[PDB]
């Protein structure tokens, strides 16, 4: 999920 | 909210809340969508459509699709205690979820008057999609958006509505499930309060089944293993990312 | 072909073959095109457009400019001779010269007479691309689709040129230049017998000089890597990948 | 930088 975790941690 | 016990101040706040959090993310204002439904695609161009190979129409499917899941991930992020949720279950519920609110979200872009969903900039038919070679899915989904648009919802019901969609405490793999029934409790409470004020509960029994939405995701999971084996290339050098990590 | 002393039957067999290779990846007919030229977006439409935000509009930009690409992917595969190459050569034209070729390819879709371009299913101006917030770039585009359109190419001319843009042997890393020189030798070959039999060798003083077709790629990416700095993110989860490997 | 998708494309056939 390595892409779903970067937008999440994304600011 | 994660709140126990939250009050009606804060119920009503709730419902403000998550209200704004939709606006902001809600990707086409419903007036725009509303403003184009005489720019309907014309019979050359649906040719055209139909031409398309299938490798083409499903890449520009996955983009759309893609573009649509970029706002429901910003809507999560905006969404009162969604970020309060450990990782691990911030991931779990928009890898179930995300796809679920888009197909409700497309409801608004649906026109049961000449049943057309907004696609591409002009309004077409279920033959639009020809090309992708799954044409029971696309039949599905239409059927899907008849059945929402039917209920007549107003945009702060499908606010509070896909709140409820993504926020699922029983999504396999959750490691916290007591903490998302807290924030699914006080979103239903929300919800609820606003239909209630507004004379709308009666809505509720008309909510499409604890199936209907899986069964959509299943299919276009199992359609697109099918266009995988029969294009292989096309997927790691073309469609998104994010959509290969969702779906495949 | 890289065949050596090419006779006048095999120089006029390379035309036929050039031109059936771009009928066959051509992307879109022309005579849908040219028809669809009265259709325009509204004032309405196009502040739409100019609303969206820079990271929508650059993903959208990315993807159609992608499937542009991936059929000139299709037309080098296609090309007399392309494929007898070594894998690193084809890389090395593909990676320099894809671009190149589609930016030759959307003279097709542009009106000289009110200065715009098809995309997303009608015709717009500059100003349609706004919210990409490289207004310069784009203007420098237009310009070059309208000093092509200036030449009135016939779809035969596209084809035997666009074969030439891709098959440059100046482009640096080649490491069998001899072969990509007699093949380009073949090519120029067939080019001007085509002209020459039409009597259009007059458009060759004509042709835009090299450099500036360099300029519009080296802006392309000098503008996507200030578009990654401000959305670092955005790239890597839907972007085509094919798109990052090209330009990133 | 890379081409690993270059590569898969062209030899598709
Ligand atoms: C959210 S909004 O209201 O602001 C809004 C509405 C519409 C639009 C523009 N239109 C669209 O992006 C789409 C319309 C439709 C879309 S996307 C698909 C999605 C499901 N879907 C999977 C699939 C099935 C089979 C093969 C590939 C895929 Cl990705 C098919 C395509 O269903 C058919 C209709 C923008 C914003
Ligand atoms: C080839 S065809 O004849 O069959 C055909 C013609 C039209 C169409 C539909 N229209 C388009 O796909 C586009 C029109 C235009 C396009 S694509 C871009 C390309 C350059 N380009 C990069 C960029 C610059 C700056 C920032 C990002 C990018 Cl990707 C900008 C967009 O130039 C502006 C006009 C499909 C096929």
């Amino acid at each position: 999920h390595k892409i779903l975790h970067r937008l999440l941690q994304d600011s | 909210s994660l709140a126990p016990y939250a009050s009606l101040t804060e119920i009503e706040h709730l419902v403000q809340s998550v209200c704004k959090s939709y606006r902001e993310t809600c990707q086409l204002r419903l007036e725009d969508l509303l403003r184009q439904r005489s720019n309907i695609f014309s019979r050359e161009e649906v040719t055209g459509y139909q031409r398309k190979s299938m490798w083409e129409m499903w890449e520009r499917c996955a983009h759309h699709l893609t573009e649509a899941i970029q706002y429901v991930v910003e809507f999560a992020k905006r969404l009162s205690g969604f970020m309060e949720l450990c990782q691990n279950d911030q991931i779990v519920l928009l890898k179930a979820g995300a796809m679920e609110v888009v197909l409700v979200r497309m409801c608004r872009a649906y026109n049961a008057d000449n049943r057309t969903v907004f696609f591409e900039g002009k309004y077409g038919g279920m033959e639009l999609f020809r090309a992708l070679g799954c044409s029971e899915l696309i039949s599905s989904i239409f059927d899907f958006s008849h059945s929402l648009s039917a209920l007549h919802f107003s945009e702060d019901e499908i606010a509070l509505y896909t709140a409820l969609v993504l926020i699922n405490a029983h999504r396999p793999g959750l490691q916290e499930k007591r903490k998302v029934e807290q924030l699914q409790y006080n979103l239903e409470l929300a919800f609820h309060h606003h239909l209630c004020k507004t004379h709308r509960q009666s809505i509720l029994a008309k909510l499409p089944p604890k199936g209907k939405l899986r069964s959509l995701c299943s299919q276009h999971v199992e359609r697109l293993q099918i266009f995988q084996h029969l294009h292989p290339i096309v997927v790691q050098a073309a469609f998104p990312p994010l959509y290969k990590e969702l779906f495949s």
